[PDB]
């Protein structure tokens, strides 16, 4: 119902065989880039967020992409995801932590997001007016296909590609990214290329 | 007891 | 702020040279199945729909795909349009005459049609409940029309922009360019490009 | 002398 052709590499990257865990720890959460909130686990493998009240908790992988396709896995559970989980990238500036519940990834300039709860996008979007995409339940696993030489972010379902969500991202470096809202969630980034 | 986001 | 990735080999189709005009008669519309108010012209390069009030009015091109990639633009004028300009693809049995103006292409279930004036999909609809595409943009006078029967879609492409599909679960189907015309003496050009 | 659609 929502299939898009994929951008060219991608089949390729889906076929390989899954990953080491070096290669998937050499670009998975950065400990010395996170919210404080937020504990690292098994070398970047994934992440828990502590309980802590009234707190936006994001996360930040390790490395960051300005050229040729990028794409990883999120698995991200039901039932840890509470009132605001997002999904998507982020420049090395945007903020990892704000004192409320919010979709604090994609709420700035410097962020960009979709509410996997909600099916909304954020670009420098409190929320109101976010676009819907596709323009659908998100399972546990995604997949986030961030293509910098067409300069777009989107995303894959159950074997189906969503297309762009975002578009015009030429020229930036872009990490991978979540803000998460939920006590004790464990949230997993399997790196699959390039 | 914990709130609406397991906190 | 649309653009979606392409189908393999479309950007090869779409570097290429254009096609000589004996490929394009060969892939053209088919004199020998149009609407009675349709004249093709110059062997398949376009027809002219004759004025006749109160008349819907379609063509199929001569050949039906089933397998591999299909692409052709379409010409348009934009004051050749009228109240509904409709572009997509038939198989065999779609009818190419009604008696009212109406978006023909698409109104049943042997038809797939892009309303290039409201920018709604018509399949098996009347009109009421049709989404808009992309999910309004200006079609210009040229549109490409991009059938992949590989995965079973239908989309277009406009100004350099590919929209993604339009329609999907076509496989298995053979399936033919078609438009579907109201306006007197309009002139509606197809440049089949390949495969 | 034609309608809407130049019939």
């Amino acid at each position: 119902l929502y299939f898009q052709s994929m951008p060219e590499g991608l089949e390729e990257l889906l076929s390989a065989p899954p990953p080491d865990l070096g290669a998937q720890r050499r670009h998975g959460w950065n400990p010395k880039d996170c919210s404080e909130n937020i504990e690292v686990k098994e070398g970047g493998l994934y992440f828990e967020r502590r309980p802590v009240a009234q707190s936006t908790d994001g996360a930040r992988g390790k490395r960051g992409y300005s050229r040729g396709l990028h794409a990883w896995e999120i698995s991200w559970p039901l039932e840890q995801r509470g009132t605001h989980a997002v999904v998507g990238v982020a420049t090395a500036l945007a903020p990892l932590q704000t004192d409320h519940y919010a979709a604090l990834l994609g709420s700035n300039s410097e962020s960009w997001g979709w509410d996997i709860g909600r099916g909304k996008l954020y670009h420098q979007s409190k929320g109101p007016g976010a676009p819907q995409y596709p323009a659908l339940e998100v399972p546990e696993r995604l997949l986030v296909v961030l293509d910098m030489e067409e300069g777009t972010l989107g995303y894959a379902i159950g074997g189906t590609y969503l297309g762009p969500a975002f578009r015009g991202l030429k020229g930036r470096t872009l990490y991978p990214a979540v803000s998460a809202v939920w006590g004790q969630c464990q949230v997993r980034i399997r790196y699959l290329g390039e | 007891g914990v709130d609406i986001n397991n906190n």
